[PDB]
């Protein structure tokens, strides 16, 4: 209850390996969306 | 990609008979009106010369650049080729 305004709580980001980014945005992948269609896949083609 | 100097009308003669000479391969020549250009504003002044001299004449017409659209916004694309892909 007593809320403590000399502390930090921002601590996870202390024990992040190297991989955190991509280990939680594969997992992000599934809430997404259809990505809009340019029509031909590549600016090459 | 200066542009002034096809502004201008210019006559020139055939080229001749360009041998080297014995003594250090010089480019000795014999006809006179082989360095000889001559500027005009417009082609009928130079043709009317040509005729009034009586010079057989051959005639090319004024070749210019064809005026392209062109636009920036061309580099990027959202579907469009002409993306580019370095600048």
């Amino acid at each position: 209850e007593p809320f403590d305004n000399s502390t930090y709580r921002n601590l996870q980001h202390h024990e992040y390996s190297t991989y955190t980014f991509l280990d939680l945005n594969v997992e992000l992948s599934k809430f997404r969306m259809p990505q809009p269609s340019s029509g031909r896949q590549s600016p090459r083609h | 990609s200066g542009v002034n100097n096809t502004k201008k009308w210019k006559m020139e003669f055939d080229t001749r008979e360009r041998w080297e000479n014995p003594l250090m391969g010089w480019s000795s020549t014999a006809d006179p009106l082989s360095n000889l250009v001559l500027t005009f504003s417009t082609k009928e002044d130079a043709v009317a010369f040509a005729e009034k001299n009586g010079w057989s004449f051959d005639v090319e017409e004024r070749k210019v650049p064809k005026p392209k659209s062109k636009s920036y916004g061309a580099n990027f694309s959202w579907n469009k080729r002409t993306r580019v892909s370095t600048k």
